[PDB]
């Protein structure tokens, strides 16, 4: 949630269409964990988050 | 007659049965007839009372 | 202990009815008049009031009794006019309590001969009002209007 | 232990052969969609009796 | 003598035409549903008059079939007279989950009860979470948003499965469900100990199930 | 027990089709010699096998059958298009006089396309295609797409009747008239329709 807040302020300093900013975030955030840019830990005791 | 084993394996019910040995599979299913049967009886001796 | 009874029955804008209340007895009541008069009709509206489930309802002719047909019309359609309709019962109350229950008829317009059935009930109405001016509005010289 | 091996490698690799059941799809009753309903209004009038 | 319903049907098919239960379960069983041992009535009349109905139901070029697990269903011929369909390859996978969860003696103390969320995670468990997320999202790469997604379309599908008859939800719980033994059909691929290419042949052939 | 003449009628080598199709919504007409004998033979049973399930099997006066479910049905339920009803509406009022020597029974989808666009409000047409849509060429290919669509549900109906070739032109039966208007005593039906279509 906090790097989709990060992704809209960016998206803003664009002057962006605020239309499937949620999608844009999530291909962004899949964009730099399959650069190897971001670790994501998937753990069960996180309730999947 | 292999025809008539390749038939039958297939016709197995459940884990505890699985055997894939029909003639073997046999018994096991004997077996539970009998556990049935004790069971039926303690029912209705109950429905009785 | 005294036992309820059936006061009245009212018709409005029925087929050969504008507006008409029979006062029934306390044991026995009559209906006479040559074939056609309205006789039928007079029992069909008072069962209709009774029980109006459309579901059920289905008025065969005295003649083909107890065959079960499936007819295409259930036969209470043609009863009624264009227009809206009611149908009334008056009751006594083994409490001596004054209630009014009945239906607000109506024809569907569409090929389908279908009707409309809401029913109503009203309590506490004061001795001195008839269902036949209260459903009605009087306008011009003696020629009222019914009111939906 | 039988099934384990049996059922999960199935799992596994099922999309090496993916394959579907059949089953009995029977047509829908189609029927008029209810047009808002149109009672019949004719402010009725007549002499009273 | 004429005028004698032997003339034209068997007393027991008709008997069985005339009962109470049976204009429920054709409607039923037209629409796809398996029968088990749970529903009680349905499972009996079945058992009661089985070679009538199918020998009725083979006029439609349908077969009225038995699985071994003691379960009733229609498999329809090429030639039926009723349309037949195949079930989504997300069906199976949640399908042939539901048939280990059956199996599985480690949850048995649960007495049937499972949760949506104890389902989801035995799936994920054993097959490729990340490669299975291309079905719901051609760019999936594990963001929660698709995640989430994907438990929708699983407890949509599970909702199918239910109306087919082989799930049943609690009374006044719906998190919850129960399984029965129709599961079992999900595993007809491997039941046997033999080469699957001529096993996949063979159920083909039989008109059990299509490829994609 | 059953019924002796009931048993007879289901025993009837004909019977599973014509459930088959009933169930699903069709219309059975005078054209249908032997499926039309058949129930006028076994109407009075077979209207007694069909109310177990909770649905009613209707005679219409002009001389078809068809089954209507109830609230309560057995069989499960399915309803028409907003366009279905425009384009079945349309067909009834196609049901003309002058037809007779305009077509002699035999019509084409371009007629009916026509007769669409030309009797109906944009507004209700935009409606069907999509509310955002406005008078483009695209609108109106995807448009003549959805009639030939609805058009094939109707065939299934029993409605219309394709002549055996792969080129759409069809011939209209009786049993249209289940979309029309209700009929008073001296109304004309050309009136009466277009009151309606409007
Ligand atoms: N559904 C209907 N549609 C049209 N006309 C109807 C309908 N039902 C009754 N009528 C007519 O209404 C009039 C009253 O009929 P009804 O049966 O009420 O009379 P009746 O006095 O009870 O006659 P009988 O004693 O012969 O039964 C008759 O002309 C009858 O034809
Ligand atoms: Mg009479």
């Amino acid at each position: 949630g906090e790097l989709i807040d990060a992704f809209r302020e960016v998206c803003k300093g664009f002057e962006q269409t605020a239309e499937s900013v949620a999608v844009r975030a999530n291909n962004a955030i899949n964009d730099m964990v399959r650069q190897k840019l971001l670790n994501r830990f998937t753990s069960e005791l996180a309730d999947g988050n | 007659f292999i025809a008539v084993y390749q038939h039958l394996r297939e016709r197995i019910r459940q884990d505890i049965i699985r055997t894939d040995d029909p003639v073997d599979a046999i018994e096991q299913m004997e077996i539970e007839l009998a556990r049935l049967t004790e069971e039926l009886t303690a029912r209705e001796q109950k429905l009785a009372i | 202990i005294e036992r309820g009874k059936f006061r009245s029955l009212t018709l409005v804008n029925w087929n050969g009815f504008f507006a008409r209340t029979f006062d029934l007895d306390e044991l026995v009541t009559t209906l006479s008049g040559g074939n056609g008069a309205g006789k039928s009709t007079t029992m069909a509206a008072f069962v209709t009031a009774l029980i109006p489930d459309l579901t059920l309802l289905h008025f065969r002719n005295t003649t083909e009794a107890g065959a079960t047909s499936g007819s295409r019309d259930k036969g209470l359609h043609g009863k009624l006019r264009a227009g809206v309709c009611y149908s009334t019962l008056d009751v006594i109350n083994s409490r001596h309590q004054r209630v009014v229950v009945g239906v607000r008829l109506q024809q569907v317009a569409g090929r389908d001969r279908k009707v409309d059935i809401k029913p109503f009930m009203i309590q506490g109405l004061p001795t001195a009002i008839q269902p036949t001016q209260l459903l009605t509005e009087n306008v011009g010289e003696r020629q009222a209007r019914v009111l939906p | 232990r039988i099934f384990s091996q049996r059922l999960r490698q199935s799992v596994q690799h099922y999309f090496d052969n993916p394959w579907t059941l059949t089953v009995a799809n029977a047509e829908r009753l189609l029927d008029m969609r209810d047009e808002e309903l149109a009672l019949r209004n004719e402010e009725v009038t007549g002499e009273l009796p | 003598s004429s005028t004698h319903i032997e003339q034209f049907m068997p007393v027991k098919l008709a008997q069985a035409l005339a009962n109470s239960l049976f204009p429920e379960l054709d409607s039923q069983l037209r629409a796809g549903r398996h029968i088990g041992i749970d529903d009680l009535d349905n499972h009996a009349f079945l058992m009661d008059f089985q070679e009538q109905l199918e020998e009725f139901y083979a006029r439609y070029n349908v077969e009225l079939i038995r699985a071994p697990e003691g379960f009733f269903y229609l498999r329809p011929r090429s030639t039926t007279l009723i349309p037949r369909s195949v079930l989504s390859e997300l069906d199976m996978m949640v399908g042939k989950i539901l048939c280990y969860l059956y199996l599985s003696p480690e949850r048995l103390a649960n007495q049937g009860i499972f949760t949506s969320q104890e389902l989801y995670e035995e799936l994920i468990s054993l097959a490729d979470e990340g490669k299975l997320m291309k079905f719901v999202n051609q760019r999936s790469s594990g963001s929660d948003l698709d995640k989430q997604k994907l438990q929708e379309k699983v407890r949509t599908t599970l909702n199918r499965l239910r109306r087919l008859g082989m799930v049943y939800f609690l009374p006044n719980n719906n998190n919850k469900f129960t399984i029965t033994e129709a599961v079992f059909r999900f595993g007809a691929d491997v039941r046997s100990g033999d080469d699957p290419r001529e096993i996949q042949l063979r159920m083909i052939r039989d008109g059990e199930a299509m490829p994609v």
